[PDB]
């Protein structure tokens, strides 16, 4: 089901076998490098493994993340295949201006994962250039590059917040406003392991 | 304005609309400071890095990865991750490895690790395409993207740039890395002892040992080059007034 649809919940806790398969996971995490972080053996113990079949991953990164981010996707099964940049500009396209360098970018890594069919590859390029809007806000052409990559098909954000919520995406987060699913699938399986509506452990 | 759609659009990368793409005294006193270039011709599989001395405060590697010639010998990761860098790099000093765009950005970390560093910072030279913007690319087989920049990363061992260098896309078979890669070094005043593997002629450089295969000549001989560095200038970080 087509419009966006989220989930509040510790994504530490939630049975993520309620959700199926999907053809893109992003993962923005709050990495122990105001919010709540995962230490990095919770990161580890994602259940990140029974999301997807075959697809592909985008994994933001920063600081000594960048080397954990890669032990995480490759514990998770995903092979890195590329790594997208953001360049930060201000609105006329300067770049904003690691205890050596400042910081023009951010990362977010590439996994894939099986032998992913039907996607189109090499439509955009790994470098993204945007304004920064707010404060660990991603930028938004990342879902327009997703979505042209695989369009129409099921994505999944984990650490969202109410301003990601896509059409095509179920968002989860420990933010966003109660519970709001419309695919039918979904909704049995999670009446099914949650018939009270709660989350524990 | 979302540039990933006009560069579907368009074929002109994001990049190309970056603008703007006295720390003058420094770059004055990193001149002053600079030994004489010195160059060394050398088969780097076949030759004993030992040989080369004193321990280094700065290694650049650059080693020629297949990947640069795409339309066009060439060292594999095996290769490199088997070079002893740690047996002449000093007990603190820096790396800068050039990763390339592929598998690299994994091994290179492993070869970093490897030889005794933590990575520090990720230097990524982006290419503009604004004298080309028709022209596609030829992609990587588990590319998801087309690839239009390079990483270089720093490695840190013992105890006013950006990390982002932006160039337009040289022509098809030029392997050149930026030289701007030699002014971020060089203005983190790191010491003065400065080795670059897979130099070459074009790339010799005051303040710098260059040591390579196509190199046509040398004049490198380890007694002078260490006397560059002997008493009182043992210690000096390339940034400050010579010793009198
Ligand atoms: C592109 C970039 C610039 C983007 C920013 N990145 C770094 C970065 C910064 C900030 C954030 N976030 C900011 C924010 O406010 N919230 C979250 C989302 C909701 N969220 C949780 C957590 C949780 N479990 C743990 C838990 C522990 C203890 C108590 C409760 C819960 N379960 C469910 N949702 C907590 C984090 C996102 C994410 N990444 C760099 C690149």
């Amino acid at each position: 089901l087509f419009p966006p649809q989220w989930i509040c919940c510790d994504i530490r806790y939630l049975d993520v076998s309620i959700l199926g398969k999907f053809a893109v996971v992003m993962a923005d995490p709050p990495w122990d490098i105001p919010y709540g972080t995962l230490t990095d053996d919770e990161m580890r113990r994602l259940n990140i493994p029974v999301l997807q079949d075959d697809g592909f991953l985008f994994l933001w990164v920063t600081g000594r993340a960048m080397e954990l981010g890669r032990e995480c996707l490759n514990l998770w099964g995903y092979e890195r295949v590329d790594e997208i940049i953001w360049v930060k500009t201000n609105q006329l396209q300067r770049i904003i201006r690691g205890h050596w360098l400042n910081h023009g970018k951010e990362h977010c890594l590439v996994g894939v994962k099986g032998n992913p069919q039907g996607f189109n590859q090499g439509l955009d390029c790994d470098v993204i250039v945007a304004e920064v809007r707010s404060t660990s806000h991603k930028p938004d052409e990342i879902y327009g590059m997703i979505e042209r990559l695989s369009p129409g098909t099921r994505k999944i954000e984990l650490f969202g917040r109410p301003h990601n919520v896509q059409p095509n995406w179920i968002t989860l987060g420990n933010q966003l406003d109660g519970i709001h699913l419309l695919d039918p699938d979904v909704v049995a399986r999670f009446k099914q392991r949650y018939p009270d509506g709660i989350i524990s452990k | 304005n979302d540039y990933c759609q006009h560069f579907v659009d368009t074929g002109h990368r994001p990049q190309n609309f970056i603008r703007d793409v006295l720390i003058r005294l420094k770059d004055e006193l990193i001149a002053k400071s600079n030994t004489p270039p010195m160059y060394l011709q050398a088969d780097i599989e076949a030759f004993d890095i030992r040989e080369l001395t004193p321990k280094f405060d700065v290694i650049l590697l650059e080693p020629p990865l297949e990947e640069y010639y795409r339309e066009t010998k060439c060292w594999t990761w095996d290769d490199i991750m088997k070079l002893e860098i740690d047996e002449i790099a000093a007990p603190r000093s820096f790396i800068f490895l050039w990763c390339g765009s592929g598998e690299g950005l994994d091994l290179g970390r492993v070869c970093l690790r490897k030889w005794g560093y933590r990575r520090c910072e990720d230097i990524c030279w982006i290419k503009t395409n604004k004298n080309n913007p028709g022209k596609t690319k030829t992609l990587d087989p588990k590319a998801v993207f087309q690839r239009t920049k390079e990483h270089c990363l720093m490695g840190i061992k013992g105890t006013v740039d950006i990390d982002l260098i932006i160039t337009e896309e040289p022509e098809i078979g030029n392997i050149e890395k930026p030289v701007e890669i030699f002014h971020i070094i060089e203005h983190f005043c790191l010491g003065r002892r400065r080795l670059h593997l897979f130099g070459r002629d074009s790339t010799i450089r005051p303040g710098w040992l260059t040591v390579g295969p196509t190199l046509t000549n040398s004049n490198y001989n380890a007694e002078t080059y260490a006397s560059y560095f002997s008493a009182p200038n043992s210690y000096l970080t390339g940034c400050t007034e010579e010793i009198e």
